This record gives C-alpha cells, structure tokens and sequence, in this order.
C-alpha cells in the first residue's frame, strides 16, 4: 500500500546521480613503476686489495 | 664484505715470540752436542799424566799429591845440604 507507493516512487523517479571514474582517481593511490633494477657493482676486484691487506695488517695469529 | 687476510700471513710470528731466538740457538747447540764429551783429561801416559790420573782426578781432593810434592822439595834441598856441607 504505502509500501507500494514508496517502492514505485523510489525506483522510478530518481536513480543514481553522476559520478566519474576520473574523479575517483584523485582519492586513490595510483600505480607507479618500481624504478631501478638496482644493480650492485663489483667491489675489491684485483689483487690491489690483496697486496694492500697482506701489507697493511701484519698482526699475527696468537 | 670479504674477510681480510691477517690470519694466513705468518712470517712475523717466526721472530714474533722470544723462543724463536732460543730455538735458533739450541738447533745449533743441540745438534752439535756429542753424546758424551770429547775426553775429560785424567791420563795420557806421558808418565806424569799418570800422576794426574792417580792424584789430580776430577773427584780427588785427597791431599796425597801435595804431600808427595812437598816431600820432593824436602828430598831436594836435603841433598843440597850435603852438597854444601
């Protein structure tokens, strides 16, 4: 009765208002890239280090 | 980072401790040791090395060569008394 009236009115006479996906973007965190592979670069290459180390600390094992 | 190389460098533990010094002494000394000595000197039979053998041994503190040697001088001058008298 009143149920029917409400049902009728609600469904028919107004529905969803406008709302854009674009506007949504502002309110969410957007995807961004995982920049950089982050290559490590070789350290201590060559016997330059070795000659340095042999000479530098001469402290013997006790 | 890679472990450093100190543990494996040993050549300053070869003078690094004091018994290295003692070692280089007794690797020579005891190596050049004889089992027993060369000889102690006690006799040689020059006929007075025998005097040493009976009297002047390592363990002979016995007064006998002194007595004998004293008596020798007594025999010497006593004859010389009769050379002058």
């Amino acid at each position: 009765n009143v149920i029917q009236d409400l049902y009728l009115r609600e469904l028919k006479d107004t529905k969803l208002a406008p709302s854009t996906l674009q506007d949504a973007e502002g309110n969410v965190k957007p995807w961004n890239p995982p920049q950089k592979p982050n290559l490590p670069e070789l350290e201590l290459q060559g016997p330059e280090a070795l000659k340095a180390y042999t000479e530098q600390n001469v402290e013997t094992a006790h | 980072v890679s472990t450093l190389i100190p543990p494996k460098v040993v050549s300053s533990k070869n003078i690094g401790s004091a018994p290295n010094a003692k070692r280089i002494a007794n690797v020579v000394h005891f190596y050049k040791s004889l089992p027993q000595g060369p000889a102690p000197a006690i006799k040689a039979n020059t006929r007075l090395a025998r005097y040493k053998a009976k009297y002047f041994d390592g363990d002979n503190a016995s007064g006998k060569p002194l007595w004998h040697f004293a008596l020798g001088i007594i025999a010497f001058g006593y004859s010389m008394e009769y050379y002058f008298h």
